[PDB]
């Protein structure tokens, strides 16, 4: 994958960021329509109970149930239909999948990647305190250089 | 089991499959193909002596045989 | 994260199903044999006619559940097989797994066991349409033809060992086997006095294409003393004998897949036959030789132009089409409607192992499974009116207005709605073809799902509707539970099996 | 699981190859940065050695 | 033993290198074989049978990834309609996008034909473009849960080496130029 | 298999893939065909000597996998059609490191004779494409 | 047959064609005379033996089940299974309810146990 | 230092006597030529057969389940409810607390087979480890 539209400049961006235009940027999912969330999870939990005792309900009125037993049933189909599709690495019109999520379904790359990660980290603050040693030995040898 | 542990393969497939060939060939193949190759281990061996020896034989040197 | 226990646990499956089966039937046999002296029913409720009933049903039934399970088993295995194949590159490295056999059962046919998709998907459809069959055939059997309570067991061993064998002759001979409990079937059970000779052309015309299929094995097996399937890899056709070896296995699979002309003897048969014996017959048994032709055509290297095969079953979708519309007995109008399925099909496999392939596995099983539901419907209608001629029934849904409704959604199916197994094997089948030749797919999609439509439409709408004023005293009640369950059924598979895995199709 | 585990292969390739691609990116991106962090630190070290000088 | 059947042409064969005459009619069945049906009937003859069965799979698997590149660039395609809007929309597709598009036409990848028609040096390039892609995978490691199986001995070995071989590609300079 | 290294390669691994030329491959697939059985000797006569000598203590424990030299030689001259030498010691130095992989295949490592088939395909195709006009 | 030890002396080969034509290691020899490189027979054994446990178990279950559902719900009409099913016990209309799904559940279980591998020692991160 | 702490790890599990055998089974894996051919196959069978996950287990306790309901109802007259349902749950909790424990280390045959290369303070097996961990 690249980019397929011409490239433009980051002074041009700030020349829109001043006019006033916004950067599109996608949104993420709302608690209600997360299927990973303590919302959406409450509003099943609510859905099953309330479907439960109208059940019942309409049993002891002798009218049609099947429609509320298709909700509890559903409730765990929708979920897994839900979890599914947000699973999958499949892009749509949206928020591109990120290196880290498409790692998940490379666990040897993923842990491979943390370590080596790691350990370039590791080496740039050493070097980085390196650098600033050499900087203050550099200020010693000015000041003492001066004082004699 | 019994009526077809005679040979490996089925007996409705002996029976239709192997049309014209040897029964020697359909049991044994090792005996059907040593008493084939009886003139060629034969010459085999003569060039292997020769092998030892300094002279090499060119013209036997196909006959490489394992089976 | 595939492991040897998912590929032993599916070759388990698929062995051992096989010998539940045979021991299932083998035990029912034994007590129908050992429990009187003369095996017929004794006319009373204490008869051994009612255990054998059960034991059929329900060891096809569990065997069917079974069959699920190792099918989902192979489908795991195949796909982890062509990962393990596939995903290394390193030249030291090779998938070599060899494999060590049970020590519980033998081998039956002392040969090791090869499944395929084509293959299993033939054994579901056997499966399925051999539990409506016998579901159908109950008020058929009757005090002598009891004996026939097991000829889709019989089918089901047979069609077993036909799907779950690498050796030519093997295969060959299970093709063969399917005439004789058909013909008796058809000769003992039918209740017309036409079925009698019924069965003398179904018998003479399928066996004409027996004989030429015949003919090709043994240029085959002559030629190359091999059985095993795959040593034909390492021996090559001359043109002559590879021409001659299409031509004999077209003919002799068309002969029973029906095709133009061959198709009097379906025609005949499907009118004259058990309406319980005829969903099984149009749903299954036609379709063998389309996986036979399959396996021998893609085996075999052919060098000839498709051009007169690909002409034949256009034809016959063709005649087939046009001939719909001046058919009033339902049976027959569906008979036409198999023919053309089965010639669209055949031509699903004019260019040897291509892609056309997937098209052609859809649609047979998809012309399966409404050919079984037409036929049902065929049924239906002819046991609760006594008569399947549209001049004699008219105005269905006025006094069984579930019948109304089953036969207005069969036309619904048929017509290949989006959503359904028809319309993406339909899909593959036109995708392809127009490509191929964009004319000839035209015409072709023009005349089937136009002319040949529209004469089916007319006379199950003339059924449908209309109002049955005649004979108020000896009208029908409903469909019972059963047939609506049938019916239900057919339709939610026809529906559902468009999620099916698509790494298959 | 059919959407889990049965997946096109050729898709699930194109993912990977993908993420193969950013990896490299990635890679390259750390590398500017050890290289720039590495001239500065021999930047560093010739002015201690000409003052030292 | 393969056998073979009699011959009716009265045509005559030359073997130049073996030196003999024969006629159609009366080759035997090891004649048949060398002289006729010696031709090939598959894209690589030269692979054994387990070789050309993997080329296969990965000519499969390459005719499935072109077919792959075609959705996904069409993906692209819809989502840039979505999110652009019709005025500078065609101005934008007028570039990378738009040659892409076409050059994954029909003849360079099999949409919905039932054969794409390939030489076998297309079929070759296909597989080596494949194998290339999977070795630039297998470099990493990112085909252990898809495309590929291994053990959890097999799976510690390669994070370890595809941890080596970050390390060594992060410790090497950038490319000059 | 059939992939060329990248000489000027950003990263430490990278390969371009080649096609053989038709000359190259008629040329394998007809000695293979004709010399196949050589092969399948070498198979079998490696599983016999492993079983015959495989234990230390045997008395020919120290002459391992020598009668396959036979075998070994005569599939090298049936691939090369009796040219560049009568041995495998004798493979041209164009092969000889393919020579080299295809014995660690064969002998030390006990490689499957699908993987180690490669290694003697590739000893014959770098012979051929060194020589070209000479095997045809 | 003339492809054996007899008549081989050391002396004949070359230094390097005897390094070349080497046993190898015991350990690899001993994988290549029993097939054991990557699998060993122990494993194929037990890993037939859970095929086969576990079918056993699946297709005895689904018997069960079919048959006790069969049963159980074939006994009449609607009016006439609903008044049995009143008058049966409590824990008679337990077993009747239970036994069914729960041998059909426990086959699927079983079967579902097999295409999913979860005992994988690489979970981890 | 991640990987220092890594391999301090490793060498405070290969000290721990718990995890002694999955450490000798990923030796066993990796093939190092130190381990004899026959120990490394009576190694992984004795692992094998310990780790093998049965169907008899699941198999058995439906059995009793289903059995104490089926002899509930059919052998007892008038069953009084609340007690069946104690019962039941009494059953149902009971299954829960057989939690058998794979102690490999107590196992005899793998303690008796990788005992003689003590992993533990062994610099091959050391090396092989640090290569593999999971
Ligand atoms: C062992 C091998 C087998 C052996 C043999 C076994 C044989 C046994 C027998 C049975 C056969 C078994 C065969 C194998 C089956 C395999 C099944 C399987 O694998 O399941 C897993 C399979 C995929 O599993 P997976 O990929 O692993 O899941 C994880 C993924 O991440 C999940 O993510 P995902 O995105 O992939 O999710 C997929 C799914 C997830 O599901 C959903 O999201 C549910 C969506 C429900 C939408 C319902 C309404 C849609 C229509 C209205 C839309 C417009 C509304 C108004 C808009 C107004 C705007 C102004 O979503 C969809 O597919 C969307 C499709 C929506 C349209 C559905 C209906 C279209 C019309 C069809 C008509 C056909 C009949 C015509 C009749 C004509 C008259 C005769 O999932 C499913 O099975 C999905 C089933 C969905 C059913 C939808 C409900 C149908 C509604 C029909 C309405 C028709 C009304 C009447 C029409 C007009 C009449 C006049
Ligand atoms: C060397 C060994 C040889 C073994 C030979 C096997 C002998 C088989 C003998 C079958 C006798 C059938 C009649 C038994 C008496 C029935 C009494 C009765 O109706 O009361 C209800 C009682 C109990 O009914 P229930 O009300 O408790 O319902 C629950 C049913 N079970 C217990 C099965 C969960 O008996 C039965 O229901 C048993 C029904 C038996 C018939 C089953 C037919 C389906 C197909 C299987 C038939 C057997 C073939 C082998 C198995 C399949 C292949 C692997
Ligand atoms: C459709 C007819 C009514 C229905 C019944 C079906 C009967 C016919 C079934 C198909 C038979 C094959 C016809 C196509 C043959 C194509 C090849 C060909 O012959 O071209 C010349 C072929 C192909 O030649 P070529 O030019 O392609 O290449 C070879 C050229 N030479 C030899 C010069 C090097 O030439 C031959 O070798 C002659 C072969 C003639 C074989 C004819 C007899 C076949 C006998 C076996 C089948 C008999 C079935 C009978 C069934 C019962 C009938 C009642
Ligand atoms: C219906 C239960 C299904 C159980 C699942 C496995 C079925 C296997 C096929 C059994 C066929 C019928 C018996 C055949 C006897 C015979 O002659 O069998 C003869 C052969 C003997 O073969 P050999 O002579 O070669 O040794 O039997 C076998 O090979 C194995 C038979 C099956 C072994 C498992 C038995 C499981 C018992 C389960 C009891 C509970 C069932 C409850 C059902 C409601």
């Amino acid at each position: 994958m690249q980019n397929a539209y011409p490239e433009i400049t980051d002074q041009h961006r700030e020349f829109l960021k001043k006019q006033g235009l916004k950067v599109y940027e996608p949104k993420p999912l709302p608690d209600q329509i997360n299927p990973f969330s303590k919302t959406y999870w409450i509003t099943n939990a609510f859905i099953i109970g309330v479907s439960f005792l109208a059940r019942r309900h309409a049993l002891k009125v002798g009218a049609p149930r099947i429609f509320w037993s298709g909700c509890i049933v559903g409730v765990p189909l929708a979920a897994i239909i839900s979890r599914g599709k947000s699973d999958q690495l499949d892009e749509l019109v949206g928020a591109r999948k990120t290196l880290e999520q498409k790692l998940e379904y490379a666990p040897i790359t993923r842990r491979a990647w943390e370590r080596a990660l790691a350990t370039n980290q590791e080496y740039q603050n050493e070097i980085k305190t390196q650098i600033q040693d050499l900087q203050a030995e550099i200020a010693a040898k000015k000041v003492a250089a001066k004082l004699e | 089991g019994v009526w077809s542990n005679i040979h490996p393969t089925d007996k409705v497939t002996l029976s239709f499959a192997n049309i014209g060939r040897p029964f020697r060939l359909i049991y044994r193949p090792e005996i059907f193909l040593r008493d084939q190759q009886a003139k060629f281990i034969q010459l085999e061996k003569e060039h292997i002596e020769k092998s030892k020896k300094g002279e090499f034989v060119e013209t036997t040197s196909p006959l490489v045989l394992w089976n | 994260m595939f492991n040897l226990n998912t590929i032993y646990l599916s070759r388990i499956f698929i062995e051992f199903n096989f010998y539940f089966l045979f021991f299932l039937f083998l035990i029912s046999s034994i007590i129908f044999y050992f429990s009187k002296i003369i095996s017929i029913q004794n006319l009373n409720q204490n008869s051994v006619f009612n255990f054998l009933k059960l034991a059929n049903i329900f060891g096809i039934l569990i065997s069917f559940f079974i069959h699920i399970i190792s099918f989902w088993f192979y489908c795991i295995y195949s796909y982890n097989l062509s990962l393990n194949i596939f995903s290394d590159i390193n030249l030291y490295n090779s998938n070599s797994i060899e494999l060590l056999n049970n020590s519980l059962l033998p081998n039956y046919f002392k040969s090791n066991i090869t499944i395929d998709f084509f293959g299993l998907i033939l054994l579901t459809l056997a499966y399925i349409v051999g539990f409506v069959s016998i579901l159908a055939l109950d008020t058929r059997l009757y005090w002598k033809n009891i004996k026939y309570i097991f000829s889709f067991t019989i089918f089901l061993l047979i069609v077993y060992v036909y799907v779950t064998v690498s050796n030519i002759l093997l295969f060959f001979m299970c093709y063969e086997l399917l005439l004789i409990p058909s013909f008796l079937i058809v000769y003992f059970v039918s209740p017309s006095r036409r079925a009698i000779q019924a069965s003398l052309y179904f018998v003479i015309w399928t066996q004409l294409g027996s004989l030429l299929v015949l003919i090709a094995i043994s240029y085959i097996i002559s030629i190359t003393n091999t059985y095993e399937f795959n040593d034909l890899k390492y021996f090559n056709f001359t043109n002559s004998e590879s021409t001659i070896i299409i031509f004999l296995i077209f003919l002799g699979f068309g002969f029973k897949a029906p095709i133009w002309p061959f198709h009097y003897w379906l025609t005949k048969t499907h009118v004259e036959a058990p309406s319980g014996f005829s969903i099984y017959l149009s749903g299954f048994l036609v379709k063998t030789a389309l996986y036979g032709f399959y396996k021998f055509n893609t085996s075999i290297f052919i060098d000839i132009d498709s051009s007169i095969f690909i002409a034949i079953c256009i034809m016959g979708v063709v005649d087939s089409s046009l001939k719909m519309w001046g058919q009033t007995d339902l049976k027959k109008l569906v008979a036409y409607g198999t023919i053309q399925e089965m010639n669209i099909i055949y031509l699903a496999f004019c260019w040897g192992d291509s892609c056309a392939i997937l098209g052609g596995i859809l649609f047979s099983a998809t012309h399966a499974f409404l050919s079984a539901l037409m036929f049902f419907l065929v049924d239906c209608i002819y046991r609760r009116y006594h008569t399947r001629s549209l001049v004699e029934v008219n105005g269905i849904l006025h006094i069984t207005p579930n019948l109304g409704l089953s036969i207005l959604f069969m036309l619904v199916f048929f017509s290949g709605i989006p959503g359904t197994i028809k319309f993406i094997s339909e899909f593959y089948i036109f995708s392809g073809l127009l490509e191929a030749s964009p004319f000839i797919c035209f015409i072709l999609m023009l005349v089937a799902n136009v002319l040949g439509l529209i004469g089916f439409s007319k006379s199950w709408f003339n059924a449908t509707f209309g109002m049955p004023k005649k004979n108020t005293k000896y009208l029908p009640m409903d469909l019972s539970f059963k047939e609506s369950y049938i019916i239900l059924y057919c339709f939610f598979f026809l529906f559902i099996f468009s999620y099916f895995s698509s790494i298959f199709f | 699981y059919q959407g889990l585990n049965l997946a096109n292969p050729a898709e699930s390739l194109f993912s990977l190859n993908t993420a193969a691609e950013e990896i490299e990116d990635k890679i390259r991106q750390i590398r500017i940065d050890n290289d720039k962090l590495l001239q500065r630190k021999a930047q560093l070290e010739e002015e201690l050695a000409s003052l030292n000088n | 033993a393969f056998g073979g059947f009699r011959q009716t042409d009265n045509s005559l064969i030359i073997d130049d290198r073996r030196k003999i005459i024969l006629n159609t009619r009366s080759l035997n069945d090891f004649q048949q074989k060398i002289y006729l049906r010696n031709f090939f009937t598959n894209y690589r003859p030269d692979l054994s049978s387990y070789d050309y069965f993997a080329f296969k799979e990965k000519l499969r698997i390459g005719e499935l990834f072109l077919n792959e590149y075609r959705k996904r660039i069409n993906n692209e395609v819809r989502r840039a309609a979505i999110l652009t809007p019709t005025s500078s929309l065609r101005e934008k597709m007028n570039h990378k996008i738009a040659d892409q598009i076409l050059d994954l036409s029909s003849p360079h990848v099999r949409g919905a034909h039932f054969q794409a028609v390939r030489s076998w040096t297309d079929a070759s390039k296909i597989v080596n473009y494949v194998e290339e892609k999977q070795t630039k995978i297998n470099k990493y490691g990112l085909q252990f849960p898809l495309l590929g199986n291994m053990t959890e001995e097999q799976c510690a070995s390669k994070e370890d080496e595809v941890y080596q071989r970050l390390l060594k590609e992060m410790q090497k300079p950038p490319k000059k130029a | 298999m059939f992939l060329n290294p990248v000489k000027d390669s950003e990263f430490d691994d990278e390969v371009k893939g080649f096609v053989p030329s038709e000359g190259e491959v008629r040329f394998v697939a007809n000695k293979n065909k004709e010399c196949g059985y050589y092969l399948q000797g070498i198979e079998q006569c490696r599983r016999k000597m492993v079983q015959l000598a495989g234990d230390s203590s045997s008395q020919f424990h120290s002459l391992g996998f020598l009668p396959c030299k036979r075998l070994v030689d005569a599939h090298y001259r049936c691939m090369t059609d009796d040219k560049f030498g009568s041995t495998i010691e004798e493979v041209p130095e164009i092969g000889l490191d393919s020579a080299q992989k295809f014995f660690d295949c064969t002998f030390q490592q006990l490689k499957p004779m699908q993987s180690c088939r490669r290694f003697f395909d590739q000893v014959v195709r770098d012979v051929y494409r060194a020589n070209g006009s000479q095997l045809i | 047959m003339n492809i054996s030890y007899t008549g081989l002396k050391l002396e004949d080969y070359s230094d390097e064609v005897i390094r070349k034509y080497k046993f190898p290691n015991s350990n690899e020899l001993e994988r290549f005379l029993n097939r054991e490189q990557t699998l060993t027979v122990q494993q194929h054994k037990s890993a037939i033996k859970l095929a086969q446990q576990d079918f056993f178990a699946v297709a005895g279950l689904l018997s069960v089940g079919s048959l006790s559902y069969i049963f159980y719900n074939s006994v009449g009409g609607k009016v006439i299974r609903d008044r049995i099913r009143a008058s049966r016990t409590k824990a008679q209309k337990v077993i009747v309810l239970a036994l069914a799904f729960v041998a059909n559940a426990a086959a699927l279980i079983i079967a579902r146990n097999a295409i999913t591998a979860h005992n994988f020692g690489w979970q981890a991160a | 230092a991640s990987q220092l702490q890594r391999e301090q790890k490793l060498v405070q599990s290969l000290q721990q006597e718990s995890l002694q055998p999955h450490l000798f089974k990923i030796i066993v894996d990796s093939q190092s030529d130190l381990v004899c051919e026959a120990d490394r196959r009576e190694y992984i069978k004795h692992y094998t057969r310990a780790n093998e996950k049965s169907s008899t287990s699941q198999l058995l306790q439906v059995g009793a389940l289903l059995g104490y309901i089926y002899a509930v109802g059919r052998y007892v007259s008038n069953p009084s409810t609340r007690k069946f349902s104690y019962g039941l749950a009494a059953l149902l909790g009971s299954f829960s607390l057989l939690n058998p424990s794979k102690n490999l280390h107590h196992n005899h045959s793998l303690r008796e087979i990788y005992s003689k290369y003590n992993i533990s303070t062994n610099p091959q097996a050391l090396e092989i480890l640090k290569s593999r961990i999971y």
